[PDB]
RNA sequence: CUUUAAAUCCUUUAACGAGGAUCCAUUGGAGGGCAAGUCUGGUGCCAGCAGCCGCGGUAAUUCCAGCUCCAAUAGCGUAUA
């Protein structure tokens, strides 16, 4: 505190309000432009169906290609790119099929060597990818 | 080699070894008893540094 | 398993004349011999290592590496010490940390929270030390609470012997050497704080030299 | 060194533009263009010039971007031309190393 | 507007440090010494001991010679005497904070069954309580986390329906008797 | 038998009801943070793992499998405010 007076609270409150407004997390969490530009619309999960299966490489130090998928969302038709999570799961996902897609764990940012993408697929055709992985349940066809 | 865009080569070329039958593991309260016994009851005093429970060197 | 005391203090300690180390702390003699504390404090002086980190000075042909070991030693009923030694290998760095920590050892005082019943268990007041950018507070706690801190000052105050503390650190805490030296400096200055419990004027007892000058002129040149 | 042959999922290619960012574009034998992204083991040790025969794999899920596998010297290129695994339309136009 | 309770609370707390050597060694020592099932029990004993210590500290920070201090202090001391974790010699408010998890753990029914001599081990005491063999003041107890009071210590004996203290023999006795009748003809 | 408007469930109580007591406990992890193998085979900057540093280049303490081990335990992991 700098202005310390017995009859000074409105000045302190207004200055604290302005300096709290002039932030990053509070400015993102209390403005509508971020949620308007948010594809999920401030939600944990979203549905979508598959446009096509594409491939993108990694960054400079790591040399591999990561096989994401192109899914557009159902709430508002935003076309995003979601990363198919685990090994060999690109056979299970098909073109024009419903998927359940969630974030990857950095509040809407790219994670590691994958470029730009920030979402992952959790379930395809209302069955989980973990059940298709561990040999516990078979997908309908 | 075949191709590079093929997926699951390591999973599709893994030498599939089935699990062998083992005796069931005690669970609930007896596992805490066995852990307490093997960590605090039949231990010998040791100098230097203590090896881990899986140090198979 | 041998000792040749090169100093006058070593000869006085060896010849069964100076009773404890408390009067040596009282007159504030520089203890330039390591094994005076070994002779006074026996097997209760337990040691452990804090961190062995490498430092590198680069030369024309590659870079030369040295290892420095932070080691704290102390007795669980009072005295605590801390020592840093940088050498070539690791084992003699640990031994150098042992000898330099046993050189630099200080006593602590313990007080009470609120009520004075039984043995003292916590720090007498709010004491604070500082080295680098690290600021460490030691605040008294009620009986039976326990030390709440990072693990390194927690083990430092347990080897100090205090049962109850409240702490609040600030700065680059991850530098373990600066944090350990700041906690050691915070706990070392408890005898540098004046309290109304000891406002009375201390009677000036004589130095052990003043009574053992005859013994030292018999045993020395 | 050795005469490597292709397999199901790979074909040959001829470089059209030698481009930056670790990528280029090369034709197939029928003229379809696949965006070649170079393999990680062929980034600094070997160097790929313009209008030379290379080995480029294909994709089993899309046709938008391919990957380079290997490169061949000029003598083995004209030896592969002499066998007749490619039609009589493609000309190497005398590419080799200088002296 | 249904007429229900909607009142509940958590009785245990989880420490902020999940992986430390000395903490896991201490709870493993407590569990293996006193034959408990999981760390949720010692966590809930730590929680109720922290609540009692917080209440005693809140009473100690209030000034002397006040009716609320005396009322809740004497209520807490009478309660902890009734549990049996204290004696009448240490009947003081500042002596509450010098307690331990050990004193709250000795008052378990499982510990008293093992200590008096009904059972041979603490785990045998637990499984002996679980099969309904131990009764106190003419009421059987099937649960190991029962806190016995100081006056309830001398009433511990075997049940009138358990075969250990006199009653109908169990399933293996009658089956082995029928097997002996079949073998004898 | 009891409960209940009539029931169900709890408790009481019959006759049956276990020795690999198959009446078989999962969820994550094992480089550091952070508790726990420089174990054994396969791929060889490919497939992939990894919240972060980073691990994969034909001897991988990190990929994929077997054994052992660690964490919480009828619960555990993940995405979001």
């Amino acid at each position: 505190g700098k202005c310390r007076g017995l009859r000074t609270a409105r000045k302190l409150r207004s200055h604290r309000r302005d300096q709290k407004w002039h932030d990053k997390q509070y400015k993102k969490a209390h403005l509508g432009t971020a949620l308007k530009a948010n594809p999920f619309g401030g939600a944990s999960h979203a549905k979508g169906i598959v446009l096509e299966k594409v491939g993108v490489e990694a960054k400079q130090p790591n040399s591999a290609i990561r096989k994401c998928v192109r899914v557009q969302l159902i709430k508002n038709g935003k076309k995003i790119t979601a990363f198919v999570p685990n090994d060999g799961c690109l056979n299970f996902i098909e073109e024009n099929d419903e998927v359940l897609v969630a974030g990857f764990g950095r509040k809407g940012h790219a994670v590691g060597d994958i470029p730009g993408v920030r979402f992952k697929v959790v379930k395809v055709a209302n069955v989980s990818l973990l059940a298709l992985y561990k040999g516990k349940k078979e997908r309908p066809r | 080699h075949g191709s590079l865009a093929r997926v699951g080569k390591v999973r599709g070329q893994t030498l599939k070894v089935a699990k062998q039958e083992k005796k069931k593991k005690r669970t609930g309260r007896a596992k805490r008893r066995m852990q307490y016994n093997r960590r605090f009851v039949n231990v010998v005093p040791t100098f230097g540094k203590k090896k881990g429970p899986n140090a198979n060197s | 398993k041998e000792w040749l005391p090169v100093t006058k203090l070593g000869r006085l300690v060896k010849d069964m004349k100076i009773k404890s180390l408390e009067e040596i702390y009282l007159f504030s003699l520089p203890i330039k011999e390591s094994e005076i504390i070994d002779f006074f404090l026996g097997a209760s002086l337990k040691d452990e290592v804090l961190k062995i980190m490498p430092v590198q000075k680069q030369t024309r042909a590659g870079q030369r590496t040295r290892f420095k070991a932070f080691v704290a030693i102390g007795d669980y009923n009072g005295h605590v010490g801390l020592g840093v030694k940088c050498s070539k290998e690791v084992a003699t760095a640990i031994r150098g940390a042992i000898i330099l920590a046993k050189l630099s050892i200080v006593p602590v005082r313990r007080g009470y929270w609120g009520n004075k019943i039984g043995k003292p268990h916590t720090v007498p007041c709010k004491v604070t030390g500082r080295c680098g950018s690290v600021l460490v507070r030691l605040i008294p706690a009620p009986r039976g609470t326990g030390i709440v801190s990072a693990p390194v000052p927690k083990k430092l105050l347990m080897m100090a012997g205090i049962d109850d503390c409240y702490t609040s650190a600030r700065g680059c805490t991850a530098t373990l050497g600066n944090f350990a030296k700041a906690t050691f400096d915070a706990i070392s200055k408890t005898y540098s704080y004046l309290t109304p419990d000891l406002w009375k004027e201390t009677v000036f007892t004589k130095s052990p030299y003043q009574e053992f000058t005859d013994h030292l002129v018999k045993t020395h040149t | 060194r050795e005469l490597v042959f292709k397999e199901d999922g790979q074909e040959y290619a001829q470089v059209i533009k030698m481009l930056g960012n670790g990528r280029l574009e090369a034709m197939c034998f029928d003229g379809v263009k696949r965006l070649c992204h170079i393999r990680g083991k062929l980034r600094k040790k070997v160097w790929i010039n313009t209008s030379d025969i290379i080995l480029v794999g294909l994709r089993d899920y899309q046709d938008n971007k391919a990957d380079v596998i290997l490169k061949y010297n000029a003598d083995e290129a004209r030896s592969l031309k002499a066998y007749g695994e490619l039609p009589e339309h493609a000309k190497i136009n005398e590419t080799d190393t200088f002296g | 507007p249904v007429a229900r309770s909607w009142v509940c609370r958590k009785t245990y707390v989880t420490p902020r440090r999940p992986f430390e050597k000395s903490r896991l060694d201490q709870e493993l020592k407590l569990i293996g010494e006193y034959g408990l099932r999981n760390k949720r029990e010692v966590w809930r004993v730590k929680f109720t001991l922290a609540k009692i210590r917080k209440a005693a500290r809140e009473l100690l920070t209030l000034d002397e010679k006040d009716p609320r201090r005396l009322f809740e202090g004497n209520a807490l001391l009478r309660r902890l005497v009734r549990i049996g974790v204290l004696d009448e010699g240490k009947m003081k408010l500042d002596y509450i904070l010098g307690l331990k998890i050990e004193d709250f753990l000795e008052r378990r029914l499982q510990t008293q069954v093992f200590k008096l001599g009904l059972a041979k081990s603490i785990h045998h005491a637990r499984v002996l309580i679980r099969q309904r063999h131990i009764r106190v003041r003419k009421q059987v107890v099937n649960i190991p986390s029962f806190i016995v009071r100081l006056d309830s210590q001398k009433h511990i004996d075997f049940s009138l329906r358990s075969p250990y203290g006199g009653g109908r023999p169990g399933r293996v006795k009658r089956k082995n008797a029928k097997k002996g009748q079949g073998g004898a003809g």
